[PDB]
């Protein structure tokens, strides 16, 4: 699954200027069940 | 336009401002345009032969 904290939300913030620099913040992390119920495969060569 | 380049090392930290990035710009391009002719001519005499 996808653990989300953060989406962008709105409020009134002291927007000033006209440089009308804006940013999107966004807080995300990862949840895995059963760590060995998924299989990895790491392509390699021989010895 | 082509977004920009992924990277993966966005690592950015807590913090109510953060860091700026690079934009690219939209890319324009043009063409030519050509002509194409063809010329005919016959006298009446060979128009009207049959």
């Amino acid at each position: 699954t996808q653990m989300v904290l953060r989406a962008p939300k709105r409020t009134e913030l002291a927007k000033d200027g006209s440089y009308e620099k804006w940013m999107i913040e966004m807080e995300v992390g990862l949840r895995h069940r059963n760590p060995y119920a998924s299989g990895v495969l790491f392509t390699a060569a021989g010895k | 336009d082509a977004l920009a380049s992924v990277d993966g090392n966005n690592a950015h930290v807590e913090g109510s401002r953060a860091e700026d990035g690079e934009m690219k710009p939209t890319v324009i391009k043009s063409n030519v345009t050509q002509i194409l002719r063809k010329v005919v001519r016959v006298s009446d005499t060979a128009n009207t032969t049959a």
